[PDB]
């Protein structure tokens, strides 16, 4: 995956060479976001497009296979700022608001499917928080073999092979690391 | 009638001192240009750092509140596009005060013809006619020598026969039309590039000044892009970019359209609001709307793609935007769309069209701000004034969107009420010219600023002759809200389809002082242009009639 790090490094050069004259808006974000303990990270697609258009481009294309490889690239940013050495750091959470065109519900059919899409309505009610995965451990019924499963986003059915079989792994809930989710629902 | 570097190095002379300095340079008035010689004039003073005070006039009549009141230490005056067409020595008064005139009020214009008693008999100027006209212009060189001072019977009558034969093709000049011949801040960089600066801000002002008048005519200005291309070529940031880079980063050639906003607005609202297109499209109709959706089925443009902001349109359609309107455009007539422009990139922040700039900078004068209240009024736009002058500064960027959400919202004004009219049918084709009055509208807040009317005569006067046979007719405009039926009324120009033989020098400025100096019923030329007067609705139906005759063209 050499177009991963062609596609990261890009996401490096975006985040450290950024300036709206002059202060860099995003890395100091950045900062400003881990000494509280928050994080994130937002983005501002006007001023993305703006140093690339061709990040933008992908990632109008084909977000969902994208965006997190975005993620890593800004938390591999973290760890050269909040720290230094020569922990443990999760991988922030990118909140990109943007103007772009609002597309009311009514009007979502299809053909935008897997396609960043802006629009407005009022929340109806919000769903208890349950946990999704991020980072879990998880041993075979018989081999033992320790594997360190990390799961993304955006379901995934977890790998068969070191009878053995057919799908001898056991979740270590020891070792797991979750995040959260919610649930909107619109109206 | 002087060296622009030597007219300079006198401003110099007269200026710095103890106390600094004293000058009041005039902007004025509503006008872009004005802003943008204005800018490149302040710039260049603040480079030896003269002192100097700067005044948003807006009224021709307010002029002589300021001149008449504060004035003391004041030894060297600067004006900016007004006493071209009115004498301010008459005007002023002026009683000339100890040769070497202690003080010396330079007057910039673009308008012609020059005012007779400026030019010759030299007290308050130190004219600015050069370059353009220079000329001859022999009708007014034999204006003076020959008048002034001017069988002897026969000797008296024969002198007296010559004084008619001259005052009479003198009369010939002084009436006529007020036309610009070049662009003001054309010339400030003229004198700007002697002293030896090449500053790309500079330029940029140039190129806004220039471009502040392409809405009406050029006319010159189609032979303005070789003074201009050359000054772009005389400097350059990088040889390659070296993407962006972050700094320097500035201005270059792109394929530009007469199309309104294309890099700020969607793409579609960005064809339906054009100026030029309203005209061609027939776009007030609900008939021809649809030719523009056939335009963008010709495209392959889809039109949920045309409805989003250009910002995010997809990659290949902007690589395609050269193309494809090639490919198109011509099968319309529409094929007079893309100039060699102009365009100042800041890098992340955008890129910025030269015209919408200026779009931008005319959104920002009328909004985004019985005498008591018009005088409150001047006084708003009077402020608001610096509200624009602050849109230029390259710091300041934030406020200068809150123009273009302004200027997007004036065109959706504008042309809502442009087509409120051609549903009426309310053009009166008269016999000698074309003629109309607004006698009701949505929101005639925006329509009181002159330069409102200005875009809305001109949308107007562009979308009634394509051309559109036959015989382009001046136009003329009115609306009232408040301030007791001021009725405002702008003069207009006629608009050629790209193909200009005469500049046709608009008469309405001769025709209005007609009839101030006939029954005068309400006139008042109180705003700074020939072209528009104010009158009220008591006296404008007798105006009307006497506007229809006698005509002058």
């Amino acid at each position: 995956d050499d177009d991963n790090t062609e596609i990261i490094k890009s996401f490096k050069n975006f985040i450290l060479e950024f300036r709206l004259d002059s202060q860099f808006i995003y890395r100091d974000q950045l900062r400003n976001n881990i000494l509280v303990k928050n994080y994130s990270l937002t983005v501002n697609m006007e001023h993305l497009i703006g140093y690339n258009e061709d990040i933008y481009k992908k990632l109008s294309d084909e977000p969902s296979d994208i965006i997190p490889l975005f993620e890593t690239a800004i938390t591999q940013v973290a760890k050269r700022i909040s720290i230094l050495s020569r922990n443990s750091l999760p991988t922030f959470q990118l909140i990109l608001n943007s103007n772009a065109n609002q597309i009311p519900l009514r009007d979502l059919d299809s053909e935008h499917v897997s396609k960043i899409v802006r629009l407005s309505g009022i929340i109806i009610s919000t769903s208890v928080l349950s946990s999704r995965a991020t980072y879990l451990s998880i041993m075979c019924r018989n081999c033992r073999h320790t594997t360190s499963i990390t799961i993304n986003n955006f379901t995934v059915s977890l790998p068969r092979s070191c009878n053995c079989g057919p799908d001898p792994y056991i979740i270590i809930h020891e070792s797991s690391k979750f995040i959260d989710q919610q649930f909107l629902k619109l109206q | 009638i002087s060296q622009f570097s030597e007219a300079y190095n006198k401003i110099l002379r007269n200026s710095s001192s103890a106390s600094s300095c004293q000058l009041v340079i005039f902007v004025s008035c509503l006008n872009i240009d004005a802003l943008c010689a204005t800018k490149m004039l302040s710039l260049l003073f603040k480079k030896q750092l003269v002192q100097s005070q700067i005044v948003p006039i807006f009224g021709y009549s307010e002029l002589r509140r300021h001149y008449s009141q504060l004035d003391d230490n004041i030894n060297s005056l600067l004006l900016v596009g007004f006493g071209g067409v009115i004498d301010l020595e008459a005007f002023l008064e002026i009683d000339p005060q100890e040769q070497s005139f202690r003080r010396d009020i330079y007057v910039l214009d673009a308008h012609r013809p020059w005012n007779l008693d400026n030019i010759f008999g030299s007290q308050i100027i130190q004219c600015f006619d050069d370059g353009t006209v220079d000329d001859t212009l022999g009708e007014e060189k034999e204006a003076y020598y020959k008048l002034l001072e001017l069988n002897d019977l026969s000797k008296r009558k024969q002198r007296k026969k010559q004084i008619h034969e001259y005052e009479g093709v003198l009369e010939e000049y002084y009436s006529q039309g007020t036309t610009v011949v070049n662009s003001i801040s054309a010339q400030i960089y003229s004198l700007l590039s002697a002293i030896g600066e090449t500053n790309l801000s500079n330029l940029w002002l140039n190129i806004l000044g220039t471009t502040s008048l392409d809405i009406a005519y050029a006319q010159v200005y189609n032979r303005l892009y070789p003074l201009l291309q050359d000054e772009v070529k005389r400097l350059t940031p990088s040889s390659r970019n070296s993407v962006k880079t972050p700094d320097t980063l500035t201005l270059n050639i792109q394929p530009d359209y007469y199309l309104f906003l294309l890099r700020h607005s969607s793409l579609y609202d960005s064809f339906y609001y054009s100026n030029y297109v309203n005209a061609k499209l027939s776009l007030w109709n609900e008939n021809g709307k649809k030719r523009l959706h056939k335009m963008f089925a010709r495209m392959g443009i889809p039109l949920s793609t045309a409805q989003e902001t250009w910002l995010y349109m997809d990659h290949s359609i902007k690589r395609e935007l050269g193309i494809i309107f090639d490919k198109n455009l011509d099968r319309y007539g529409l094929q007079d769309i893309i100039r060699d422009g102009f365009v100042r990139t800041l890098g992340y922040r955008g890129s910025i069209s030269a015209s919408e700039f200026v779009e931008a900078l005319t959104a920002l004068l009328e909004v985004g701000n019985s005498a008591q209240k018009l005088t409150n009024l001047r006084k708003r736009w009077v402020s608001n004034f610096w509200l624009s002058w602050d849109a230029l500064d390259d710091r300041k960027v934030e406020l200068l969107n809150r123009g273009i959400q302004l200027a997007q919202d004036l065109q959706r004004a504008i042309f809502n009420t442009g087509v409120a009219i051609l549903e009426k049918k309310l053009i009166k084709h008269l016999r000698i010219y074309r003629l109309c009055v607004l006698q009701d509208g949505p929101d005639l807040d925006l329509y009181r600023n002159p330069l409102t009317l200005l875009r809305l005569g001109n949308t107007l006067i562009e979308c009634c002759a394509e051309s559109e046979d036959k015989q382009l007719l001046p136009m003329v405009l009115a609306s009232i809200d408040e301030n007791t039926d001021t009725y405002l009324v702008a003069g207009l120009t006629p608009r050629y389809p790209r193909g200009t033989k005469k500049p046709i020098l608009n008469n309405f400025s001769m025709a209005f002082q007609q009839i101030t100096a006939e029954t005068d019923a309400k006139v008042r030329i109180d705003n700074f242009e020939s072209s528009i007067i104010e009158i009220r609705r008591e006296d404008l139906s007798p105006f009307l009639e006497k506007l229809t005759l006698s005509g002058l063209l």
